[PDB]
């Protein structure tokens, strides 16, 4: 992400044409906030606003699907198996004892994902939502100047 | 029976336990062999649960640290007289609130922060404050700095005075174990005593000090020929040309002709025209009658004289057929655990402080405080979160009463009991209840960001497409704008106005003005009651199985606070209530931040603005009926749409609110090392530094060891909630500052 | 509180109902404790003088709930109109 | 006399329920014991047709009010039923999967009604009568999804 | 122990309340376990499913969907009361199986009569590389 | 079987293990007896899985490649409709690509 962070906003000063820009504001790490993520993101989030609709409206719509699998990603990583054992035992009580539902019965007991199986998710749904964001963010951004 | 049980020197005065640090603990008595050893030092410094046994030593060494806590925020709220008495432009404030922005903090020239010596105006420079101790000083009458100097002394003569009370009652005079019991007395006292005499303290302070003051700082005087609030006090003849009730003189009171009093002692709906908060003479009748209210309930438990109620009996003898024994011990619990009263105490704390929030944002009771924006977003904030940490300490403190002080003896078949017998159809409908709240809340965002997304706003979820019209609050909100007319004839007009016709304002600012509920409205709110419903859920969860649970049945004899029981049974990571209260934390802060999102924008998209000739304007552009239903829509009009004040701070008055929100950005990004990972590879990275240190001779006597697991997730959890707080903190500060 | 005024009246006729039915049972005093109908006569401290058990509590609470049934009723004729 | 409402079941404190006015009321009671889905003595298949005939008139209904066509009139009442049908179809084909799951083993332990007298065996706990209890609820799903649409045809009310 | 004691079925249970936590559909299709203790008088227990129950002067007899519940609640009983109990297993076609010591007088004593099982002679740490059994089937530790 | 305490017996296992049907009764043809034979001829010829599972794939492939085919373009679903003339060109900040 650091490197793509500066290949992207190098690259993009220097087709706007404005490289004193870059060269100037990469030193601080605020003006690399508000002239990267910021500003770059203005014809992201316009994709698909209440007033006009564009092309764009896939990007800012994969740009929120990479945060909410990145944010997916977090619930498996911070929760930990233990405690969804114990709500999973609940639910289990929850359908096996309620009528009209107790005919249904699961042949593969429901059980909580395991440790590694947990990180491994975590970080499957991290990195998917992170490139997804990724991707999103610097097409629309490139595509809606040039 | 009530009487005062005090021991006398049960502790000597001396430094011999400051000399060894680990004392109060016996496994922290040998000696710190490991690098854990610090931190079990200042984690169990106040857990007198296994310091000692005995309940008498403990509610002693509670008493003396509410002491000092009580010394230490009277040391803290002197501080703050001292700055506004020393430091501060609440003269110029005084003569010019609407064009003068509060200071109260000044720093130093040392190095650059001359810029954040903002020109707040009134040739004062300094750092704008946002407490808004500025209109409780104009509130409570106060018109120069020699009163502020005067109060800011008296409040460190009484917090050395707190403190030497907290060693007093500890070390010299140290109240015995029946003292502390006599629940009747206690709650009497400060029932009575220490609310109901108070409430009638500040009635009688606002009725012969503050309601002179500012029934001559809003009719143009200026304070510098405004009579000093003892003349008030002592001469009748002053005080009878503002209100012409005080020519009685007491007459009225005792030979029952409070009508009379009507001048002062008003019954008015709304705010005062010239100023934007509350009328002064609705909050002295307020508080006379709360003081009224707390005298009367203040004589309700029987406690040496016969009269009375018995605590015991009265919970004994509420015994409903489906409850089997109702309320039959819970008596014998609070009286003897400290953690369930701690419970109970933080819950009602903490949602009290919910209820002080909303209810400042509603009605403004203080002079000038609905115009200033910064002063009211950050009290609503403030007490939000101070709220939700209350009721989440709450929630953990009462796992620690399940863990420690429960015991199966007393109750049998009691509400208690009954509540761990049936915990897994409690669970099981707050599970059916969260996922049907995040559903049909979640998804309605998601298929309103969908539609949006493929070029159909006419199948969203809006006021323009289909809409969820909040009947049920639109209702209430109609019937509390009519309920002046009918209900409550008396009432000038309505209690708020939120629901109101009328626009006040003071300064060419709105101050407050009606508040129309829509689609987007109903979406956010029932938004806030599924997070709610999921963190309640999480804590619950976490108090009724701390004790046992279907996978750990010896979890009550491991501990409250453990990492886990091994990799046993598929792994169980994070089955400790502590670990429940770790993880509703995290769902508290999203609950709360989700809340003052919606609080912002809102207020500022139609509240907050500036009034014109031609129509009110406001902050932003109205906007939040249209862009609050979608995800993207928040996202861009919210916290895009703002913070571009934050980003272009730099340079300015503001820009330490930038720093402040960097810095809060890297602590909450640093949390996360201590959140995802584990143990073992930083034990073994530790190994191969001690290996490195080992090499040329500067190895440490006491070894080197990783975080315990419990510490690594607490670490995380407070600086992800620290880093949280202040990324929030400095974007609404600085949005509400260079905007408002 | 003028001697004659019916508010006078009220507050007068309050205190010595309720000082009659502090005297002879008929009234949770200190010596008859509260159930839901208020039984068992029992016995603290001392009457000092006048017999059963009107102690400096027990005509200290009448008197005072006396006193705060008496504001009721007033200010209750009064916001109807009356007295 | 304390009227104990609050029992666990049987007398038996160890198991799951207890019972409770929501469980042990006579009209709840009632009520649950005449649904089909708790007719043992009644073929799976016949189990079925009033199943699916209930869900398939039920599940109608939001696909016309709220469907993408809603706005186009006389469109919108065939496009909820289709789709109604097609649900019916997805929610068959799964219990069809079900039927294939749940019942490649067999059962060896009986249900237990109350004070005993249990019959044999419930042929909805089978595996072709799952199959015909599954092809009972395609077939009412079917004509109940039909059945709503000729409502939406002819009316004196609204749909 | 001396004689290895069959479960009575005409044993009273403790005195209980309706508790959710308690018997699942793997007692009726699994096996479950059952725990049985004789009393000196009439205490207050709690059971490690459910709250409090209040116990029966005499013989005893608990029901637990899993073992581990049993062992706590034995556990719960020797530290409270020095009560010594003991559980069984009972699987779903009526096969009774005793779990707590065969030999009767707790895994802690020694007793002369089992026979050591699944022990290396090794060291921990003297066990050899997975390459040296790789494709083999036999892990390093159950060698 | 619950005599005063007890709730075990071993010889009667299906009251102890607690399987119990708290609603279920053995009440048979509880419809009239013209209705059954009308649908029991409408599911024996889908009653086998194999007959049901290709006649909810029959009529879903089939159904499904209707859609599309002669689904759309029907209803005047926006997708086979067409533009009237929307975005030839892209890039707000020039170059002003096709
Ligand atoms: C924004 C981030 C995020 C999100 C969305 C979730 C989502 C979830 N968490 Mg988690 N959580 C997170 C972060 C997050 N987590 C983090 C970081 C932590 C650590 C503190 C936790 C801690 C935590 C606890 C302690 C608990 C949860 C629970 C839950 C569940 C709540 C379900 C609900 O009511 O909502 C409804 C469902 C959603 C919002 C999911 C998205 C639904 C979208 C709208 C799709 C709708 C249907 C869609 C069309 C289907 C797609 C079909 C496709 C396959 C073809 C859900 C699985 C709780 C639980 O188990 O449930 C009670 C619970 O107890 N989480
Ligand atoms: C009417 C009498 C009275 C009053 C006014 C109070 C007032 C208070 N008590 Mg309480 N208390 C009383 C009787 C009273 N007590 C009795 C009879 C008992 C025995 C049953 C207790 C036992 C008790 C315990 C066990 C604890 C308190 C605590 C507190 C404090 C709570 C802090 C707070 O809410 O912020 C309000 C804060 C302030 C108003 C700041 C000003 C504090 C001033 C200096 C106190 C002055 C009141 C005092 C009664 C005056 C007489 C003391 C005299 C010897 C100097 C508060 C000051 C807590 C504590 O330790 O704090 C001391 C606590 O944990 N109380
Ligand atoms: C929605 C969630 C939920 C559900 C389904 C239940 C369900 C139940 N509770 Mg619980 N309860 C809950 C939440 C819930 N509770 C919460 C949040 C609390 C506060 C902590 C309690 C406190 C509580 C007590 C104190 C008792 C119950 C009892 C009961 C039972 C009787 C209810 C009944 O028929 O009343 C009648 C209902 C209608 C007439 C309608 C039943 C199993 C009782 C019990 O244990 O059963 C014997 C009992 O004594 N509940
Ligand atoms: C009425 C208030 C109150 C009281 C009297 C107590 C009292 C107690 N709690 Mg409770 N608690 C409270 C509120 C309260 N708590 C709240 C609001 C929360 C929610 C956050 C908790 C959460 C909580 C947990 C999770 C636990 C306790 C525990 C304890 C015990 C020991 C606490 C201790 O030694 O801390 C030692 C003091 C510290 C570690 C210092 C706090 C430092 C924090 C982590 C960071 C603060 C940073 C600050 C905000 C900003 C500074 C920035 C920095 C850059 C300088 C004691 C019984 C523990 C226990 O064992 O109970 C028996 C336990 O496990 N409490
Ligand atoms: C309903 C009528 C009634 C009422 C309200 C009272 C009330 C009272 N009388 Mg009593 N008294 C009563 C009937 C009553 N008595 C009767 C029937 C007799 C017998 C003739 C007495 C004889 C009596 C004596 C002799 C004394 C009192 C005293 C008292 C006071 C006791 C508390 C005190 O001053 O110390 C109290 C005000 C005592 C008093 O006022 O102390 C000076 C006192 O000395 N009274
Ligand atoms: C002679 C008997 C009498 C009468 C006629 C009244 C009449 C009244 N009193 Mg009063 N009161 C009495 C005895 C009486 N009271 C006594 C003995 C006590 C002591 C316990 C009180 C204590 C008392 C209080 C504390 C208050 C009143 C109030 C009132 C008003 C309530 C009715 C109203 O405004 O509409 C009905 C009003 C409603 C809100 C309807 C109630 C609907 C509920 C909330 C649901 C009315 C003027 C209230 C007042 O000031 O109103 C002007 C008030 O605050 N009274
Ligand atoms: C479009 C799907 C479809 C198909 C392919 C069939 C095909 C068949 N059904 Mg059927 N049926 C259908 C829909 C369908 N039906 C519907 C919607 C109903 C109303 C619920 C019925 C009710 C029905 C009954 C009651 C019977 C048939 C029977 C039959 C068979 C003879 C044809 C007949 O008498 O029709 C009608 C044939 C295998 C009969 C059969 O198999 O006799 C042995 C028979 O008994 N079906
Ligand atoms: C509008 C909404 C409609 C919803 C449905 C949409 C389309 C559904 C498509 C998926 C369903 C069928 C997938 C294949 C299922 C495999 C089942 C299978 O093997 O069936 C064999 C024949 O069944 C059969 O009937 C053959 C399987 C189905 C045909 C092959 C797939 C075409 C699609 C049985 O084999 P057996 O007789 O040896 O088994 C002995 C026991 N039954
Ligand atoms: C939503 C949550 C619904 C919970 C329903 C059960 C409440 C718990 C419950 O069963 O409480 C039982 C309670 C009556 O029991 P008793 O009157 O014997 O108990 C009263 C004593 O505890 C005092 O009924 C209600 O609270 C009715 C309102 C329920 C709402
Ligand atoms: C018989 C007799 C006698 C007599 C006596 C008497 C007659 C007495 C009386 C007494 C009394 C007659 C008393 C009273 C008291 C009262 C009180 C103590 C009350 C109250 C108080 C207060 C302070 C108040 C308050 C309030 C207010 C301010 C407002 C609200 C309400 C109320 C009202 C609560 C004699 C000794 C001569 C002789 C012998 C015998
Ligand atoms: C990083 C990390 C560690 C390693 C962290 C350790 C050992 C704590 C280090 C604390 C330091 C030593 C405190 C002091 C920090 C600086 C030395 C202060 C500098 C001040 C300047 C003025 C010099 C864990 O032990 C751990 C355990 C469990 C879960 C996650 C983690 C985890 O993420
Ligand atoms: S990963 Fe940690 S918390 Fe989880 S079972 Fe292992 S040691 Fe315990």
């Amino acid at each position: 992400g650091w490197v793509t962070f500066y290949w992207h906003w190098k690259h993009l000063t220097l087709w706007q044409g404005n490289v004193s820009q870059f060269d100037e504001s990469s030193t601080y790490l605020m003006g690399w906030l508000r002239d990267y993520l910021w500003l770059n993101s203005s014809q992201l989030i316009n994709g698909y606003n209440p007033f006009g609709m564009n092309s764009l409206s896939v990007w800012a719509w994969t740009f929120l699907f990479g945060h909410l699998v990145y944010a997916t990603g977090f619930m498996f990583l911070i929760s930990w198996r233990g405690y969804w054992q114990e709500l999973i035992e609940t639910l289990v009580w929850a359908h096996e004892k309620t009528p009209l539902a107790n005919l249904v019965y699961w042949k593969d007991k429901p059980v909580a994902l395991s440790i590694v199986q947990a990180r491994l998710v975590g970080l499957a749904h991290f990195s998917v939502g992170y490139i997804f964001t990724y991707a999103a963010f610097l097409i629309a951004s490139t595509a809606g100047r040039f | 029976k009530v009487k005062i049980a005090v021991d006398r020197n049960p502790v000597e005065t001396n430094f011999e336990k400051w000399a060894k640090p680990g004392h109060f603990s016996r496994a922290l008595a040998k000696g710190p062999n490991t690098t854990t050893w610090i931190w079990n030092l200042h984690a169990d410094a106040h857990d007198f649960d296994n310091h000692t046994s005995d309940l008498e030593e403990i509610s002693r060494k509670v008493f003396s640290a509410h002491f000092g806590q009580l010394g230490i925020i009277l040391i803290w709220l002197s501080g703050m007289y001292f700055h506004g008495a020393r430091f501060s432009n609440y003269e110029g404030w005084l003569s010019d609130p609407t064009h003068i922005k509060p200071s109260a903090q000044v720093v130093w020239p040392i190095v650059g922060q001359e810029i954040l010596n903002g020109d707040v105006g009134g040739g004062f420079q300094g750092i704008q404050i946002t407490s808004g101790f500025f209109q409780l000083w104009r509130a409570s009458g106060i018109t120069s700095e020699l009163q502020l100097y005067s109060t800011a002394i008296g409040g460190l003569v009484l917090a050395a005075a707190c403190f030497f009370a907290g060693w007093f009652h500890y070390h010299k005079a140290a109240p015995k174990l029946e003292w502390f019991q006599n629940v009747e007395s206690m709650l009497n006292h400060h029932l009575a005593g220490l609310l109901g005499l108070g409430s009638l303290a500040w009635a009688g302070h606002q009725i012969h000090v503050s309601l002179p003051v500012n029934k001559l700082l809003d009719a143009g005087v200026d304070p510098k020929e405004i009579p000093l609030p003892h003349e008030f006090l002592l001469n009748q003849s002053i005080i009878a040309d503002l209100y012409p009730s005080f020519s009685k003189g007491l007459a009225p009171f005792f030979t029952l002709n409070w009508a009379e009093y009507s001048d002062f002692l008003t019954f008015k709906g709304g705010l005062n025209p010239v100023t934007g908060g509350l009328w002064l003479s609705d909050t002295a009748h307020h508080h006379l009658a709360i003081a009224v209210l707390f005298l009367v309930a203040g004589h309700q438990y029987r406690t040496n004289w016969g009269i009375g109620h018995s605590i015991k009996d009265i919970l004994e003898s509420h015994k409903g057929p489906f409850t089997g024994n109702g309320h039959a011990g819970l008596y014998e619990i609070l009286t003897t655990s400290w953690h369930a009263q701690l419970a109970i105490n933080l819950a009602l704390f903490g949602s009290l402080s919910i209820i002080v929030a909303h209810h400042m944002y509603a009605m403004p009771p203080y002079p000038y405080l609905a115009t200033d924006y910064g002063t009211q977003l950050s009290l609503f904030t403030h007490h939000m979160w101070i709220g939700g940490f209350c009721v989440v300490g709450a929630g953990a403190h009462a796992a620690i009463f399940m863990v420690r002080d429960y015991d199966p003896t007393n109750n049998y078949n009691n509400l208690l009991d009954r509540v761990i017998r049936h915990r897994d159809a409690i669970i099981s409908h707050l599970n059916w209840v969260s996922i049907f709240l995040g559903f049909h809340s979640f998804g309605l965002y998601i298929h309103n960001d969908t539609m949006s997304a493929l070029g159909r706003p006419q199948d969203m979820f809006s006021d323009t497409a289909i809409q969820l019209q909040p009947v049920f609050a639109q209702w209430i909100q109609n019937t509390h704008f009519t309920a002046p007319q009918l209900t409550a004839p008396n009432a000038l007009a309505a209690t708020s106005l939120t629901w109101g016709g009328d626009v006040v304002a003071v300064g060419g600012k709105v101050a407050m003005m009606p508040i129309a509920l829509g689609t987007s409205d109903f979406l956010v709110h029932h938004i806030h009651a599924f997070t709610i419903h999921v963190t309640v859920l999480i804590l619950l969860k976490g108090v009724l199985f701390a004790r046992s649970s279907r996978l750990i049945p010896d979890k009550a004899n491991l501990g409250f606070r453990f990492p886990c029981d091994g990799p046993g049974r598929g792994g169980t990571c994070q089955v400790s209530a502590w670990d429940h209260v770790f993880l509703g934390l995290f769902w508290m802060y999203n609950s709360l931040s989700i809340v003052i999102f919606h609080f912002s924008w809102k207020m500022q998209s139609d509240v907050w603005g500036t009034v014109t000739d031609s129509g009110v304007s406001h902050i932003t552009g109205g906007n939040f009926a249209q862009s609050a239903n979608t995800i993207n829509g928040w996202l861009r009009d919210f916290l895009w749409a703002q913070s571009s004040q934050v980003i272009q701070s730099y340079g300015s008055a503001l820009s330490a609110y930038g720093l402040m929100f960097l810095g809060a950005h890297f602590v909450w990004a640093f949390s996360l090392m201590f959140l995802f990972s584990g143990r073992g590879y930083w034990q073994e990275l530790i190994e191969s530094i001690v290996w490195a240190h080992n090499k040329l001779r500067v190895a440490p006597s006491i070894q080197p060891r990783a975080l315990s697991i419990t510490q690594g997730r607490a670490v995380g959890v407070a600086h992800y909630l620290l880093g949280g707080i202040a990324t929030t903190w400095s974007f609404f500060l600085a949005r509400i500052i260079a905007v408002g | 509180s003028f001697i004659g005024s019916p508010t006078n009246l009220i507050m007068v006729s309050s205190i010595g109902a309720c000082l009659f039915a502090s005297r002879f049972g008929l009234a949770p005093s200190v010596r008859k404790v509260a159930q839901p109908l208020k039984l068992s006569d029992r016995e603290v401290l001392q009457t000092t003088g006048d017999p059963a058990g009107f102690t400096a509590t027990d005509v200290l609470a009448m008197g005072a709930a006396g006193h705060a049934i008496g504001v009721g009723i007033v200010l209750g004729l009064k916001g109807i109109g009356q007295l | 006399k304390p009227q104990q409402v609050i029992q666990p079941i049987n007398g038996d404190p160890f198991v799951g329920m207890l019972e409770t006015p929501v469980t042990s009321a006579p009209i709840v009671a009632n009520y649950l014991s005449n649904l089909p889905a708790y007719r043992t003595g009644v073929a799976p298949n016949l189990r079925g047709v009033e199943i699916g005939l209930a869900h398939g008139f039920l599940l109608a209904g939001p696909f016309i009010k709220l469907g993408p066509l809603r706005d186009v009139p006389g469109t919108a009442e065939v496009v909820g039923c289709m789709s109604a049908a097609g649900l019916v179809l997805i929610l068959a084909l799964c219990l069809s999967l079900y039927g294939n799951a749940a019942f490649q083993n067999q059962p060896s332990m009986g249900k237990k009604t109350l004070s005993g007298r249990p019959l044999p065996q419930d042929p909805l706990m089978s595996e072709e009568g799952w199959a015909k209890f599954a092809a009972g609820f395609t077939v009412g799903g079917l004509s109940g999804v039909a059945w709503a649409y000729i409502l939406t045809q002819i009316l004196p009310y609204y749909s | 122990p001396w004689k290895q004691p069959e479960l009575d079925p005409d044993t009273p249970s403790p005195i209980f309340g309706g508790s959710t936590g308690g018997l699942l559909r793997k007692a009726q299709v699994e096996e479950f376990y059952v725990t049985t203790w004789e009393s000196p008088k009439e205490q207050i227990f709690e059971m490690p499913t459910g709250g409090a129950a209040i116990m029966r002067k005499g013989p005893n007899l608990l029901k637990l969907a899993r073992k581990e519940h049993c062992l706590a609640l034995t556990t719960q009983l020797r530290t409270k009361f020095r009560m010594s109990p003991c559980f069984y297993r009972v699987y779903a076609d009526g096969k009774v199986e005793y779990l707590h010591p065969k030999d009767g007088v707790y895994p802690e004593k020694v007793n002369a009569g089992r026979v050591g099982v699944n022990q290396n002679m090794r060291s921990i740490g003297k066990n050899v590389d997975p390459i040296k059994v790789k494709f083999t089937g036999s892990e390093p530790f159950e060698i | 079987y619950g005599e005063q305490s007890k709730y075990f017996d071993l010889q009667d296992l299906e009251n102890t293990t607690g399987a119990w049907d708290l609603y279920g009764v053995d009440e048979k043809k509880r419809y009239p007896g013209l209705q059954e034979e009308f649908f029991q001829r409408a599911t024996d010829a889908v009653s086998r899985r194999e007959a049901l599972n290709g006649f909810v794939a029959l009529t879903g492939v089939a159904s499904i490649a209707l859609f599309g085919l002669k689904g759309a373009s029907t209803l005047e679903l926006p997708i086979t409709k067409g533009p009237r003339m929307e975005k030839t060109e892209n890039g707000k900040g020039g170059i002003l690509r096709s």
